[PDB]
């Protein structure tokens, strides 16, 4: 007729030695059909030897039908050990505090194991929401190979596809802490990422180390905020200030409500399941413990109380469960690392809804950010350097100024023309300057030259000029499409392998190319005789080499086709010719320098296609590419 | 001085603790004693989890172990039986080494992440499925496997093997342990072409496997049956069907040899480990530490980088996993309902015993693996040809300009003769015809194929609303599915790309213009550029040419004159210019270079733009497609291409005329 349950409750740690013993297990709701039996042990220390040998200790013949489990504790494992008895002894185990509360791996579907802390997936919900008040959209995520990694990347990738903002996951993490590191492979790997705001998920051991590595990558500062789950921060009572301040992680709360409430809790939730099952079968609970031997018959029937177990409610308060075992969704707490090393609540959240109290900088174009600065090199038409009117003291007109490192230089042309009009459409401010070390890029040995160098040095992040188009300088640094049609060609008075070689021809022919040069560059990689022959015959700059075209001592000269077409086109007399149509092999055209893939790349090469859309590249063709000879077409 | 440096286990009987001991002693004298010396410390399994468990901590731990040994108990309880040890070392991060455990739920390091194996587990026995997919060329395969983190990780491994290749999931098949009766996905497994399968599964899972497979005769021939160990031994093996493939891990069975291994590995480990400084004894029993062990996945990473390739095991060296690497299993046939060794496979590389091969039912050899295709085409003169059946008679016994027959088949398409136009019988014969023929006896597939009723290949059109309708034409026959696939002379862009799979170019071909030669610069003609009433240039509207005109906004201006004065058909447009109608023709050359030959009254000028190839449409979610190419290729290697465009490119009469 009397239906008293067994039932048995252990407190560890409590900073006591006679922790305080059986405060609760006072009669409350003895209006429930069963009546608990209690009896209450402590132990100081964990271990899995001590904490199996009580467990089963109690269990002797005593015929307990559950177990409370609580700790004063940091400690991850001990949830696993003591659902690992639950799976040998099907009888129901739970833990209100600490490690137990800690998250765990799966459970087991058989098994039953119970915990109060939040699910992982409910935790990755509240640091979301966390992000989304402080509008912190752009992440990533930093995990180890601990359980509940996967369902936690999987869980993020759920909360975060279904939200409408244009949120970026940048990097996601996995580094093994077993195979422990000489070689900092964490540090190798997380130096990588760029990301404002991390989500970090381990063991708290873990925690220390990834952070002691973190500030040694400088990620821990200025800027950058980490984002923490419950199992780092535990008990929240001790923490090593190897954590970088201004962490932000949620945990429960041990002021709303303590620990022999939060026991209390788990007694009226096993009795609750007791009555219920009851209820339903009429049937006693109540169980043969004894682990050593075989699990007690009709303990296989057990099953159902899980099913009953779930969701519970007394006290006007829900503590259902979800199918992991964590409950469904316990009051959590929004936690900061104050100044010094205090933990200090910031925020508070419940069941569906999140309130948090600091409104803003918790501890400029909208549309896009930062500045410009822009290398080029003086060519005719193209990109022609005066001398301002030192009168007027500044430029004028179209001229726009470019410094040299040696004096402010007038930079006006075609170059300038373009950059413009793209500016305008872009609607982006940029500076310009010229510059010193070797022109137009050239390699020797092993390193670069040039505006390449600035572009590389990122001193400069577009270069602009007469600059032609090559695989190594696209492989380096990403190319605006080309604006005109250009190349190598030649120019002279007036494959055949007469430029092969000069010796088959008895006298001595001629011909030569400015040197630093694409083109001189690629005449060696294809053509190696042309260019130790042509040495000799290379020329200082385009107007002395066309001294040595024009006064005679030089018969061919060999350079870029949009200039020697321009000259073509411009000359004080029409001495001077292209040759054939002056179709040019090598068809290139005129890019523009970027950094690499990361740039505002694609939206300059529309605003460029823009700009003959409306067809005012043959205007400027007009203007300033179009030359008077070429008269008698 | 001294140091002993205590090892723990748990074997099966004491006559193999004693074995155990005695190779640890090799270890000892055989390495210097000086320094350091090894100990050893076993223990019998016990009947429970806990005892165990409490063994290792009590009756192990104490002894200060710096790793121990597990192997699988005489009577297996349940499965995974060396469960605790992996858990109970895993919180001091003492390493842990199965013999005997070929379980799968241990190799991910998450939840046992002290583990590590002198076996690979089931799931690396994919390594010898690909290794033998690989020679016999079965892309196509079927794979059935139980429902648990074993199968699925199976799964997982061979389809991550597949991921280098194009992933193939031919068709994967779930079932959930326990089932007594499996019949209604075998159902469903016969309805995919794939005709081999794969499959894993526990003993009693795969008696009721095989049984349910016999009832559909799914052992029988034309279906290949490759397993894992657990499956053709046991009650399995009864039930077994004939001619199945079958795998067995070397030395499986056998702790001792494991054994001597191990503790090989163990103290080359620990001699190569003492070498670094900075190492902390494990925690002298269970009681009273809290603490993990520092040094123990150090010891766990030298361990698992811890080479001596010679060993009584064979090779050894250890997976990401923990789990061994290079290990050798022997390939077993079921010849006369007897386990054979057809084979045998160490390494990365199969090895073929002299034993002649055994497929399911009679065969000597028999590697066989892998129902109608609506093909529609148009009416274009080169790749394709059209003439009725001769009565009910069908097609002429015509002969290529090489002695050769000429191949034909019948084709349903638009007939213009009658002034109705009913969808006509007749016979067609091409390029096209021989290439779908050879792919025919190539491919599974057979083949039905009817011409479209639009002349037009395809392009989009009508209503407004929403999008509306179709592309009209043999393309649109497609989408709807009144022709699976589609063989013509079809140029292959982005537009119609999105829409569709495209099947690799079988031809290579540019547009150009037809002019007659007795008495056009450039793709960009200043003449085009100078267009004229006078001069004409003629084009087919809803030809794909006039979509390069509409789409491309660069030439935008320029599409209007070619608009005007549009042809209906390729026919029609050669004769304009033959008829001097219209002055120039603009076309694909494929179509257009074969009637220069044919006439040399007109000429094809300048230099192949808008460069393409024609390719045989699909869609997306077809499959064929990916071997379609896969045949196309093979076609153009050996230069069947080549040899066909010189059947029907006749070249016979025509020149530079200048």
């Amino acid at each position: 007729k009397h239906p008293n349950m067994d039932i048995a409750v252990i407190l560890v740690g409590t900073t006591e030695e006679v922790a305080i013993k059986d405060v609760h297990e006072k009669d409350d709701f003895h209006h429930l059909p069963v009546t608990p039996r209690v009896e209450l042990v402590t132990m100081q220390e964990s271990d899995p030897k001590s904490i199996i040998t009580r467990i089963c200790d109690l269990m002797s013949d005593k015929k307990v039908q559950g177990v409370v489990f609580g700790d004063d504790t940091d400690q991850e494992a001990i949830a696993q050990i003591l659902d690992f008895i639950s799976v040998q002894t099907l009888t129901p185990i739970l833990g209100i505090h600490g490690g137990s509360s800690m998250i765990m791996a799966d459970k087991e579907e058989a098994s039953m194991f119970f915990q109060f802390g939040p699910s992982i997936e409910q935790q990755a919900s509240v640091m979301l929401n966390i992000m989304e008040e402080y509008d912190w959209y752009i992440f990533s995520i930093v995990t180890t190979y601990f359980p509940g990694y996967q369902d936690f990347e999987n869980k993020v990738r759920s909360t975060i596809e279904n939200s409408f903002v244009g949120w970026e996951l940048e990097e996601v993490i996995h580094l093994d802490m077993s195979l422990d590191d000489i070689d900092s492979k964490i540090q190798n790997q997380l130096k990588k990422l760029q990301s404002p705001v991390i989500l970090l998920y381990c063991t708290k051991e873990e925690a220390t180390y990834i952070f002691e590595v973190a500030h040694s990558v400088g990620l821990t500062g200025y800027g950058f905020t980490w984002i923490v789950p419950s199992l780092v921060a535990g008990d929240t009572d001790t923490v090593p200030d190897e954590f970088p301040t201004g962490l932000i992680s949620v945990s429960y709360d041990e002021w709303d409500y303590d620990l022999p409430a939060r026991v209390r809790d788990g007694i009226a939730i096993i009795t609750t399941a007791a009555s219920t099952m009851l209820s339903e079968h009429n049937s006693i609970p109540q169980s043969k413990s004894s682990c050593n031997n075989i699990q007690e018959s009709r303990v296989y029937e057990a099953h159902m109380l899980k099913r009953y177990l779930i969701n519970v409610t007394f006290e006007g308060r829900d503590l259902s469960f979800s199918e992991d075992g964590y409950q469904m969704h316990p009051k959590l707490v929004i936690i900061l690392l104050n100044q010094e090393r205090k933990w200090e609540r910031v925020g508070k959240y419940k069941d569906r809804s999140l309130k948090m109290w600091p409104v803003f900088d918790l501890y400029s174009e909208e549309h896009k950010d930062e500045h410009l600065s822009i290398v080029t090199l003086e060519e005719a038409p193209f990109v022609i350097v005066e001398d301002v009117d030192p009168l007027s003291g500044t430029c004028m007109r179209n001229t726009v100024p470019c410094r040299k490192q040696i004096i402010k230089r007038c930079c006006k042309g075609f170059c300038i023309d373009i950059l413009k009009k793209i500016a305008k459409t872009v609607k982006f401010t940029y500076d310009l300057y010229l510059v010193t070390n070797g022109k137009h890029g050239k390699k020797i040995n092993g390193v670069w030259n040039g505006m390449i160098g600035e572009v590389v040095t990122k001193r400069a992040y577009m270069a602009v000029g007469s600059l032609t188009i090559n695989e190594e300088r696209s492989e380096v640094v990403d190319f605006s499409v080309p604006f005109i049609e250009t190349g190598i060609s030649v120019m002279v008075s007036r494959s055949d392998k007469k430029f092969q070689r000069p010796n088959d021809f008895s006298p001595a022919f001629r011909f030569g190319t400015v040197p630093n040069g694409s083109t001189e560059r690629n005449i060696r990689n294809n053509y190696l005789e042309m260019h130790s022959y042509m040495v000799k015959f290379n020329q200082r700059s385009v107007q002395d080499a066309l001294l040595s075209l024009k006064s005679g001592k030089l018969d061919a000269f060999i350079y870029d086709a949009a200039v020697l077409n321009y000259m073509a086109g411009r000359d004080e007399g029409c001495k001077l010719v292209t040759i054939g149509s002056g179709k040019v092999f090598a068809t290139t055209g005129y890019g523009i320098a970027i950094q690499k893939d990361s740039g505002w790349k694609r939206q300059v090469d529309l605003a460029i296609l823009q700009l003959f859309g409306d067809g005012e590249m043959e205007e400027l063709e007009a203007l300033w590419l179009t030359g008077i000879c070429h008269n008698e077409k | 001085d001294p140091k002993i440096v205590n090892i723990g286990a748990v074997l099966s009987t004491k006559k193999h603790e004693q074995i155990f001991r005695e190779a640890v002693n090799q270890a000892n004298f055989f390495h210097f004693t000086r320094k350091i010396q090894l100990n050893a410390t076993s223990v019998t399994h016990r009947p429970n989890a806990i005892q165990m468990a409490l063994s290792v901590c009590e009756d192990l731990i104490s002894s200060q172990v710096y790793a121990i040994l597990v192997s699988h108990p005489p009577a297996p309880t349940d499965h995974l039986t060396p469960t605790p040890i992996s858990y109970t070392a895993g919180f001091y991060r003492i390493p842990v080494i199965g013999l005997t455990t070929r379980m799968s739920i241990y190799s991910d390091k998450s939840i046992h992440l002290s583990f590590l194996r002198t076996v690979p587990p089931y799931s690396h026995q994919a390594l010898v499925w690909f290794e033998m997919m690989r020679l016999f060329n079965w892309n196509h395969v079927i794979l059935i496997v139980s429902d648990d983190h074993e199968g699925r990780a199976a799964q997982k491994k061979l389809e991550t093997l597949l991921e280098e290749k194009e992933s193939k999931a031919d068709k994967v098949l779930q079932f959930e342990p326990g089932t007594k009766n499996l019949t209604a996905l075998l159902l469903e497994a016969k309805e995919l072409e794939a005709r081999v399968i794969i499959l894993s599964a526990s003993e009693d899972d795969a008696t009721a496997v095989y049984k349910s497979a016999a009832m559909l005769d799914m052992t029988g021939a034309g279906y290949v049956w490759l397993v894992g160990e657990r499956e053709i031994s046991g009650s399995a093996l009864r039930y077994a069907p004939d001619g199945i493939i079958g795998l067995q891990l070397i030395n499986g069975k056998n702790e001792s040899a494991h054994i001597s291994d191990a503790v090989a590995v163990v103290a080359q480990a620990i001699h190569e480990l003492f070498e670094m400084e900075q190492i902390t004894d494990p925690p002298r029993g269970c009681v009273g530490n809290t603490n993990i062990w520092k040094t123990g996945p150090l010891f766990k990473r030298v361990l698992m980088s811890s080479k001596y390739p010679d060993g009584v095991t064979g090779r050894i060296e250890f997976n990401e996993d923990g789990d061994r690497k290079f290990a050798q299993y022997s390939i077993m046939n079921l010849q006369n309902r007897k386990l054979v060794q057809v084979g045998i496979f160490d390494g990365s590389y199969i090895i073929q015993n002299d034993r002649k091969i055994i497929w399911p039912g009679g065969e000597t050899e028999r590697p066989q693996g892998y129902t109608r295709l609506k093909i529609v085409t148009i009416h274009q003169e080169p790749f394709v040809y059209v003439r009725p059946t001769t009565s009910d008679g069908t097609c002429r016994e015509e002969y290529t300009i090489n002695g050769d027959p000429i191949k034909k088949v019948i084709c349903n398409g638009p007939d213009e003769t009658i002034p109705g136009r009913p969808t006509v019988p007749q016979c067609c014969y091409g390029f096209c015809v021989d290439l779908l023929i050879k792919l025919a006896r190539e491919m599974d597939f057979t083949y039905e194929v009817h011409l479209v009723a639009d002349g037009k290949f395809g392009t989009q059109e009508r209503v407004n609303n929403s999008n509306a309708a179709a592309w009209n034409g043999m393309m649109g026959e497609l989408l709807s599915g009144q022709a699976d696939m589609i063989v013509a002379p079809l140029t292959i862009n982005n537009e119609r790309a999105q829409y569709i799979e495209f099947s690799k170019p079988f031809k290579y071909q540019g547009l150009t213009i037809l002019v007659k030669k007795e008495i056009i610069t450039g793709i960009n003609d200043p003449r085009l550029r100078n267009p004229s009433d006078k001069f004409i240039y003629a084009t087919v509207k809803q030809s794909s040419v006039d979509i390069y005109f509409r789409r491309q906004v660069e030439l935008s201006t320029m599409y209007r004159h070619m608009e005007k004065h549009n042809y209906e058909s390729a026919a029609e447009a050669i004769q304009a210019v033959r008829d001097n109608k219209l002055h120039a023709f603009i076309w694909d050359s494929a179509v257009l270079e074969f009637e220069a030959s044919q006439k040399c009254d007109l000429v094809t000028t300048g230099e192949l733009f808008f460069r393409s190839g024609f390719g045989i449409g699909m869609r997306k979610d077809s499959p064929w497609k990916q071997e379609v190419s896969l045949n196309i290729l093979k076609s153009h290697e050996n230069g069947f291409m080549e040899e066909l465009d010189k059947t029907w490119v006749r070249y016979q009469e025509c020149d530079s005329r200048s």
